[PDB]
């Protein structure tokens, strides 16, 4: 058990819990999102002149 | 026989100079029509191309400062 | 009257090079504005 959690990175990188790292990504995200589909809409109205 | 089809094919050969004179003076004119033209043309396309640079302008600061912004 | 002529042979080929020279520039131009319109439909669809 002390062998394989040792040799694996996968297994002791993802030792169960969820700090607000997850929360942060999705703030990361959910923010990215939004500017790049306000951006596209600009980039349609002006565009289409 | 070369020399009679080229005495006869001279452009004009047998149209009279003066009516050459008209077409030749609204030639010129319609010239100067087509480049004033190409003057509007010219100008839109930079309209549209200055257009062009604002927006990707404010889409590279909108890239820019939401890449940053975390 | 064949001296003044040659500015006659002149003139249409000054001519057609400035046509030749305009279509080019609103052939090239449109297929700008229609690939930038392609993008605008593609980068609508992926929204």
């Amino acid at each position: 058990c002390k062998s394989l959690i040792s040799e694996n990175e996968d297994t002791k990188d993802l030792l169960s819990k969820s700090p607000s790292e997850w929360q942060d990504i999705i703030h990361q995200r959910e923010q990215e999102l939004q500017i790049k589909r306000d951006v596209l809409d600009d980039l349609y109205r002006k565009l289409q002149r | 026989r070369q020399i009679n089809k080229l005495i006869d094919s001279l452009p004009g050969v047998d149209v009279s100079a003066e009516e050459q004179l008209r077409k030749i003076d609204m030639l010129q004119k319609k010239l100067v029509e087509v480049e004033d033209e190409k003057i509007e043309a010219i100008k839109k396309k930079e309209k549209l191309l200055r257009h062009v640079d604002s927006l990707i302008e404010d889409f590279v600061d909108g890239i820019a400062n939401s890449k940053k912004s975390t | 009257h064949q001296s003044r002529e040659s500015l006659i042979m002149l003139l249409e080929e000054q001519l057609e090079y400035k046509r030749g020279e305009i279509r080019e520039i609103e052939q090239v131009c449109k297929q700008v504005h229609d690939k930038l319109t392609s993008i605008q439909d593609t980068l609508r669809t992926g929204s």
